[PDB]
RNA sequence: AUCGAGAGGA
């Protein structure tokens, strides 16, 4: 009667975009990234990778409502840096981490199966 | 001869089982209706 | 400001599970990998049923739900198949789904077990795990003499985020800091708690001395496979899918920075 | 009414273990030892086999609608 | 919309809400606004009325909206406060030894709607930067309100001696310029009573700011409780063997004193007190032996509790339960009464066929000397069922006559 | 006729025989079928005579 | 003194920590079946024409 | 057009037109069941 | 008629007749069916607000369940047999006399 | 009290007794509500029962 | 006691102080069986238990136990003259003898409970109102109400997909046949505060478990109809209506019906659809539509269609429609301890908290439901169920059993590598961090109750009105 | 459809 399709949590509706960037006028050099059809899986890793950047002053995320399927990520950086640049570098670092982890897991399987 | 305490806790339940093997749970309904048909109508 | 250099150490590898340790990574990365094991590793599962005849004692949705939960070998085929969202065909085609037939009738007196072995596929690579060449076959329904079940299923690509039938795992054990050194748990009575299998403490000592400067490193995983994929294939798919989500997010991010 | 396919909790397949479980039980295994023989570690899967009531066996005592 | 729950007892049983469309097929309510409706989520249903004109919409917006309904004219005090999980968790959060890491603090600041975007200076900068729970609740607290309260565990002899303004137990809530300077928040500070932080927020700040205050407490504290967690199990119903054996010694006093009194009455050694017959004096004297026993065993169980105990955690926060519940779960369930008296002789001079005739002892007349963890004996079970039936009858019979 | 009573056709039937009439062997009986609707008589308290 | 009314709905209530105190979470089905008569103006002509 | 029914007693295939009293012609049983339709109902195995 | 409607009495005296006898059997779950078949009823009248007939009397021990009772307007008026409780069917006194 | 002392005495005493009933369980009600009830109950020179 | 001229149900009360001997043979006397006691000794010896053990061979039954003078039915009025031993341990010579002149003994005190209260595990560890509320709610729990449900055309019926017998049971359920037609599922319950969606008597369910069939049910609804030929003035008939002859035809399509006017089994039917096409001859000419529609907003599948003749003998049709009910937010669930609550939210397996071995709870209930309610039986059942699942048992939760207390269960649980009190370290599903509090988790028998939100949700905006007063209808 | 009855829910 009122059950949303299970694909709604991860599929995107037409005309609604994956990520939206919004100044935060609160404080300088802060942005809100509203990411649609993602959840804690990406929000947590992006936030923690951003917390590794010493030029990031604030990094946080929230799922505003569990029944809704978007996350907000707030990023504040130092004035010489940009929250968009910080977000990009965090994603790049996560990708490189996962590529390295994948290659090393392949090697570890390789070794386990043959010795 | 005597049921000792160590056996009691299944002696008793054995007894209870026998009761429900004989009577059931709706024995009052069936007995009442049976008495009504065998006696009360006549 | 840059990526971790995680290392991996696989401590057990069977056909049933993989037990490994990731070391020098963040807890968020470890938990996202754990979550992707369960929710974003695609496999093949029956997601469309057509009951042509069902005289069994289980109604049609019961049979359909039961068929959806049978694991299908998805090892090399899942990467090749498309989502039916992405396929340019009609309802079905061999590029986005796999056909199954089942047609059983109990003639003898004596109860017929319609099992996953009766699910006949058009694709030899995608078959029920129990049917793969020990463990018995998954029981779909028991039929009495005169009862009959004839149906036609289609199996599609999906992941556990849509339905648990596309979840390839049969339990993902995840642990870190087996000795409570970070004190992320606070035992009222630490002596009463059993030791972790990964604990490295003498029996007199209940938990490790508190580490003020530590964080979570060295996460222990035991990924058990339901059968559709190998456990190492589950882990490799999980890493690829998590990565590759991050790549899509990056692409959209670049467009959205561009457009401003 | 019939053995579930997956464990409700973890998703381990238990639908191929009911018949083997019963065979082990008539072979004079204890329920725990039988569950150990089938590889059900976790008390969720042990719950699935140990608490199952095979009602389908009773539903098959009725003649079907068509001969 | 107007949102209503029956029975509509007072004006807070119908309040104005703004609609938020959400997926599934239930009416989804905030948890602070459950107390005004007397609503819980065990199958309760509620009614939504949609005003059909701008006239009525403005009327409900300006008169009946929930933030305008925070303080009731019935008892000049808030009608909604902080409730179960948020209250247990804010009690645990504002303890003196709650230290938050940088990432945890940022995670909690994501859930503050009224946040100026400035991360406060941590209370501890070295060897590690650590924020305190009071430091974050200070950000939750609105405006510049000032408030003095006392935590429920505040000792009564602390305000006299030294350490009045530096409390060893972190009781004596002091909020000053909108910062929680000190103290553990609880029902006395965030509940529905008069002079609490929510009341003072409504009086000093408006209803909008107080609405945001409620929402912010709930969101921040719930997302912190995701880290802290709260539970209850068997371990919270256990006491140490010292305590058990103290309680058994107390009960065996109490029975053996009641036997003392029973012989005095049997030998006519007992004289009435003024204003009562000899029966009624004996009954008083036994009931006051057994209430002393129940109170003493309850005290023993209370003092046995740790500050990891979750029963205690929910009782200090005022979220749920009372000390008498802890006593009944751990120490002794106590005397079962029917119509304000001990169990009556429903048989011939007997409460049950398992007792001798004319047995006024504690067992016979419905004293449950066991706890709920120990388990009741069959006679205790029946007498307890009798007392509980009295409660059920009262609940089911008072309604018609109060409603009339 | 009350079901499973002495004058019921299900009286003395085995679990076979009940299933083979499309009856549940675990059905206790004790009720009437009036116009296809299963009716149960509730025992009524009264003050002894 | 009391009567049945149109434009009313009833259903089971559920917790939602992520609503403000003045919010009520409502289903699509109730909201799709309940309506509000909004007057047309040049201020709202376009929006109401989509609806 | 035929609208064949099944007997509740003897499980016999048998055709019955409208305005005909319902009675199986094997065994005279009074209760009959319709056959499963021949349209195509689809189930998502969920 | 009387078993179909539950109005216990002549159909003409449909208001002097006492309803609630002969209820529709609860077939929700097996426990509901068993309990409904072991249900007792105290015709004091739900309107009555005297608690005395609703109290759990000491003499219900072993005869009536101390717990199973509706929590609404009939609390303690609708009762249930204890498991080994058996209601006597009646007998002839002539052998005893 | 009304018969012996009069309408204002019974107004006061009725306030007192209602306050005793309300506050015995530790509860509190704003005095203006009790005052309004007791004034409705005595404004016509006799004891007006709420019936 | 010899089964002589006096039959067993005859009550014989001697009032001694007043010199009456009152003998009762009439009907309606509630009585119960009790073990007779000799000087201080049960008449029930081991020979009786031995013969009872082979009850299926030597046809030594209860009724021989009664005939042996070992058991006696005692009515309420004769209990006033009886001195009962609660257990044979009361007969045992003590340092201070309480009675020393007992006449009867309880077979077992747990027989004071009825059918629904005999389901409760550890009812003597709960507040009594909780036991009453469960005794009420066990009658709304879904299960398999009867084995031959496939042939019954009940107006309403709920059948659970996967009923389970409780892991923690009482010895009375062996006679209630609860093991054979159970009405619930053993769920991995964690009592925790997780996201706030279980506050105030609400539960958080595992979406993945629900996907695997957890507490899934099927709802069967039967529709009657009969075509009446009461007189030549007007006659009804089942037949696919037509737009040209029928007058009161709704705009709903009648294509799902067959020639005979009856829908076929296996046809998916949505709200307001037609399942029986019935037309009544008039005095849009010479026949008016009186078809049977589905009860609105149901959306099931026609399970089966039966046709027969009623008593007077016109056509009579019964159509059973089948609707799968998957648990969702707002569905009511209950344990066996009065702990009821609706589903507040459903999280997937990766969102739920997990143990070191990746066990997620099926249900999460709020700890604030325990303290005021004092349902310690819930906690003891959870702990016993953890022991039973780890041991391969069924736990014994019979009410008054001194061979089972919390300590001995905890000692058993500590032997399986678990914290003895049933607590476990859980990890946050969203972040993977350990929860600072160790959560109490284990198997507990839960019940899905008939009260589903989809049968309760209702809305109105200018619908039908009552004839007398032009006000909205009722219901 | 109306009336009544009963069983339930909060
Ligand atoms: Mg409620
Ligand atoms: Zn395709
Ligand atoms: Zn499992
Ligand atoms: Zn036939």
């Amino acid at each position: 009667m009122n059950a949303p399709p299970a694909f709604e949590s991860f599929l995107l509706f037409e005309g609604e975009k994956k990520i939206t960037i919004n100044k935060d006028t609160k404080v300088p050099n802060a942005c809100l990234f509203t990411i649609n059809k993602e959840d804690h899986t990406l929000g947590n890793i992006i936030k923690s990778q951003l917390l590794k950047d010493p030029q990031v002053l604030f990094a946080g995320y929230k799922v505003p409502h569990p029944l809704e399927h978007k996350i907000i990520i707030r990023v504040q950086t130092t004035p010489d840096y940009s929250p968009q640049e910080a977000f990009t570098n965090a994603i790049t670092d996560l990708i490189s981490e996962l590529s390295l982890l994948e290659e090393r897991f392949r090697v570890a399987i390789k070794d386990k199966q043959e010795g | 001869d005597e049921i000792t305490p160590d056996l009691w806790q299944e002696a008793c339940w054995i007894v209870i089982s026998s009761y429900f093997d004989e009577k059931g749970l709706v024995r009052q309904q069936l007995d009442s209706f049976d008495e009504f048909i065998q006696m009360s109508v006549q | 400001p840059y990526a971790n250099q995680p290392t991996v150490r696989i401590t057990e590898l069977t056909d049933e599970n993989v037990k490994f340790i990731i070391e020098n990574t963040d807890l968020a990365v470890a938990n996202s990998i754990r979550r992707v094991f369960i929710a974003e590793v695609p496999i093949i599962a029956i997601d469309w049923v057509q009951i042509d005849a069902n005289s069994s004692v289980l109604h049609d949705e019961f049979i359909a739900h039961r068929l959806g939960l049978i694991p299908l070998t998805s090892d090399d085929i899942v990467d090749k198949l498309q989502y039916s969202r992405d396929c340019t065909c009609e309802e079905f085609c061999p590029e986005c789904s796999v056909e199954f037939t089942l047609d059983v009738r109990c003639n003898e007196d004596q109860t017929r077990h319609v099992t996953s072995r009766d699910l006949i596929s058009n694709s030899p690579r995608v078959i029920p795990v129990t049917s793969r060449n020990e463990q018995d076959d998954i029981l779909i329904v028991k039929l009495r003499k005169g009862q009959e079940l004839r149906l036609r299923a289609y199996a599609k690509k999906g992941f556990g985020k849509e339905h648990a039938k596309w979840n390839p795992t049969a339990g993902v054990a995840f642990e870190y800091d087996p000795d409570n050194a970070l004190r992320h748990t606070v035992y009222p009575k630490p002596e009463e708690w059993p030791k972790s299998e990964y604990s490295e403490l003498d029996e007199d000592e209940s938990q490790a001395p508190y580490d003020p400067n530590g964080k979570p490193e060295r996460f222990y995983y035991n990924v058990e496979s339901c059968g559709s994929l190998r456990p190492e294939t589950i882990v490799l798919s999980a890493l690829s899918g998590l990565k590759k989500k991050l790549s899509d997010l990056q692409t959209q991010l670049s467009h959205e920075i561009q457009s401003d | 009414m019939i053995i579930p396919v997956r464990c409700f909790t973890c998703g381990k397949i238990v639908g191929n273990k009911w018949e083997a479980y019963l065979g082990l039980l008539q072979a004079e295994y204890t329920e725990g030892d039988a569950l150990d023989a089938l590889g059900l570690k976790r008390y969720c899967c042990r719950r699935m086999l140990l608490a199952h009531v095979d009602l389908i066996e009773k539903l098959l005592n009725y003649a079907p609608l068509e001969k | 919309v107007i949102f209503n729950r029956q029975p509509t007892l007072h004006k807070m049983s119908m309040m104005g809400h703004r609609v938020r469309i959400l997926p599934w097929s239930t009416f989804r309510l905030n948890l602070s606004v459950t107390t005004p409706y007397n609503a819980d989520f065990d199958g309760d249903e509620m009614n939504l009325h949609l005003p059909q004109s701008l006239e009525t919409r403005a009327e409900i917006q300006e008169l009946a909206m929930v933030p305008r309904m925070i303080v009731t004219p019935q008892s000049n005090r808030p009608v909604m406060g902080i409730v179960q999980d948020t209250l247990t968790a804010v009690r645990k959060f504002t303890k003196r030894d709650v230290f938050l890491e940088r990432g945890e603090v940022m995670n909690l600041l994501m859930f503050l709607s009224t946040w100026d975007g400035k991360v406060p200076q941590p209370a501890i900068l070295k060897p590690r930067p650590l924020w305190t729970g009071k430091q974050i609740f200070s950000l939750i607290i609105p405006g510049h309100i000032n408030c003095i309260r006392t935590h429920s565990t505040h000792p009564d002899d602390e305000d006299s001696g030294p350490y009045k303004h530096i409390s060893p137990g972190d009781t004596k809530v002091v909020v000053e310029n909108g910062e929680l300077i000190m103290g553990i928040l609880c029902k006395k500070s965030l509940g529905t009573s008069a002079g609490s932080l929510v009341h003072i927020s409504y009086l000093e700040m408006g209803h909008d700011i107080t609405r945001l205050f409620y929402s912010n407490i709930q969101t921040v504290i719930n997302n912190w409780l995701l880290i802290e967690g709260h539970t209850i199990g068997i371990g919270d119903s256990i006491a140490d063997s010292k305590t058990y054996q103290d309680i058994q010694n107390t009960i065996k006093k109490a029975k053996q004193d009641v036997i003392e009194v029973i012989e005095k009455a049997h030998n006519n050694e007992l004289e009435p007190t003024p204003g009562n017959t000899l029966r009624q004096t004996f009954e008083n004297q036994v009931n006051r032996i057994l209430n002393d026993a129940r109170d003493k065993t309850g005290s023993s169980a209370q003092k046995s509790l740790s500050e990891y105990n979750n029963f205690k955690s929910m009782v200090v926060s005022g979220a749920k339960g009372s000390k008498i519940n802890i006593s009944q779960v751990i120490a002794v369930v106590g005397q079962q009464n029917v119509e304000g008296k001990r169990i009556p002789f429903g048989f011939k001079h007997r409460t049950l066929p398992h007792f001798i005739k004319d047995d006024y002892g504690p067992e016979s007349r419905g004293f449950v000397e066991n706890s709920y963890l120990a388990g009741l004996t069959p006679t205790e079970f029946f007498f307890h069922a009798m007392g509980g039936r009295e409660g059920l009858i009262d609940t089911a019979v008072k309604t018609a006559e109060t409603g009339y | 006729i009350m079901l499973r009573s002495t004058y019921c056709l299900l009286n003395g039937l085995t679990d076979r025989d009940l299933c083979e009439l499309n009856e549940c062997p675990l059905d206790p009986g004790g009720y009437f079928i009036i116009n296809g609707s299963e009716k149960v008589l509730i025992a009524q308290e009264k003050m002894a005579t | 003194m009391g009567k049945r009314v149109d434009f009313s709905a009833r259903t089971v209530i559920t917790p939602d920590p992520n609503l403000s105190i003045d919010q009520v979470g409502v289903p699509r089905s109730i909201a799709a079946n309940m309506t509000f008569a909004e007057i047309v103006t040049p201020f709202n002509i376009d929006r109401l024409q989509e609806l | 057009q035929p609208m064949i029914y099944i007997c509740g007693e003897c499980h016999t295939e048998n055709e019955i037109k409208s305005r005909d009293p319902i009675r199986c012609r094997e065994c005279g049983y009074r209760i009959m069941y319709k056959k499963r339709t021949k349209r195509l109902v689809v189930f998502d195995a969920r | 008629y009387s078993l179909a409607t539950g109005n216990w009495g002549d159909q003409k005296k449909a208001h002097q007749a006492r309803a609630g006898v002969s209820q529709v059997l609860n077939r929700l779950t097996f426990a509901s069916t068993l309990s409904h078949l072991r249900r007792l009823n105290s015709p004091i009248g739900r309107d009555g607000k005297l608690a005395k007939p609703r109290q759990l009397h000491n003499t219900l021990w072993g005869m009536v369940c101390p717990a199973e009772t509706p929590e609404g307007h009939a609390v303690g008026l609708v009762k249930n047999l204890a498991l080994m409780a058996y209601i006597s069917v009646g007998s002839q006194p002539s052998p005893i006399l | 009290i009304f018969t012996v002392l009069g309408i204002e005495a019974v107004r006061k005493a009725l306030e007192r007794e209602l306050y005793h009933v309300i506050s015995f369980d530790g509860s509190y009600v704003n005095y203006r509500h009790l005052a309004l009830l007791c004034d409705t109950m005595t404004c016509r020179g006799h004891l007006m029962a709420i019936t | 006691r010899q089964m002589d001229i006096i039959v067993s149900e005859v009550s014989m009360i001697r009032d001694i102080r007043e010199r009456e001997i009152r003998i009762y043979t009439d009907a309606g006397r509630i009585c119960r069986p009790l073990l007779i006691v000799e000087k201080q000794k049960l008449l029930l010896k081991k020979r009786h238990i031995d013969q009872l053990k082979e009850r299926e061979y030597n046809n030594y039954s209860w009724q021989d136990l009664v005939a042996s003078g070992v058991v006696e039915y005692i009515d309420t009025l004769e209990e006033e003259t009886v001195m009962l031993a609660m257990t044979p341990d009361d007969l045992q010579e003590k340092e201070v003898a309480y009675c020393s002149t007992y006449t009867h003994c309880e077979i077992h005190p747990s027989m004071i409970l009825g059918v629904c209260a005999s389901i409760i595990p550890f009812p003597d560890h709960n507040q009594s109102p909780r036991n009453t509320y469960q005794s009420a709610m066990g009658k709304q729990a879904m299960g398999v109400y009867i084995t031959n449900f496939h042939v019954r055309m009940d107006t309403l019926a709920h059948v659970l997909y996967y009923p389970q017998k409780p892991l923690v049971t009482t010895r009375s359920m062996e006679y209630l046949r609860f093991r054979e037609l159970p009405a619930g599922i053993n769920s991995i319950v964690a009592i925790a505060s997780y996201t706030g969606y279980n506050q105030e008597d609400s539960v958080i369910m595992n979406r993945s478990a629900v996907d695997r069939g957890f507490f899934r049910s099927v709802f069967y609804r039967s529709y009657k109809e009969q075509e009446s030929k009461k007189g030549f003035d007007q006659e009804e008939v089942f037949e696919k209506p037509t737009r040209e002859t029928c007058q009161g035809m709704r705009h709903a399509i009648y294509d799902k019906l067959d020639d005979d006017g009856l829908i076929a089994p296996g046809v998916r039917v949505s709200g307001d659809d037609v399942i029986i096409g019935k037309t009544v001859t008039l005095p849009r000419y010479t026949k008016r539509d009186c078809s049977t529609f589905l009860r609105t907003s149901e959306t099931g599948i026609v399970d089966q269609v039966m046709v027969t003749l009623n008593q007077e003998g016109y056509k009579f049709c019964k159509i059973r429609v089948r609707s799968v009910r998957i648990p969702q937010i707002g569905d009511k669930f209950a344990s066996r301890h009065g702990q009821k609550g609706t589903c507040g939210i459903q999280y997937r397996q990766e969102d739920m908290p997990f143990t070191c071995e990746g066990i997620t709870p099926d249900i999460i209930i709020n700890p604030h439901a325990i303290p005021s309610r004092m349902t310690i039986g819930h906690l003891i059942e959870c702990l016993q169920g953890k022991v039973s699942a780890n041991k391969g048992e069924i736990g014994d939760a019979t009410p008054f059993n001194d061979a089972v207390n919390v300590q001995k269960i905890s000692n058993l649980l500590s032997d399986y590598g678990y914290h003895l009190r049933g607590n476990e370290v859980l990890y946050n599903g969203f972040t993977g961090r350990k929860i600072t509090s160790q959560i109490f988790i284990g198997p507990t028998y839960y019940q899905r109750l008939k009260h589903m939100v989809d049968d309760k949700i209702h809305s109105r905006a200018r619908g039908p009105i009552q004839i007398l007063n032009r006000q909205p209808m009722e219901g």
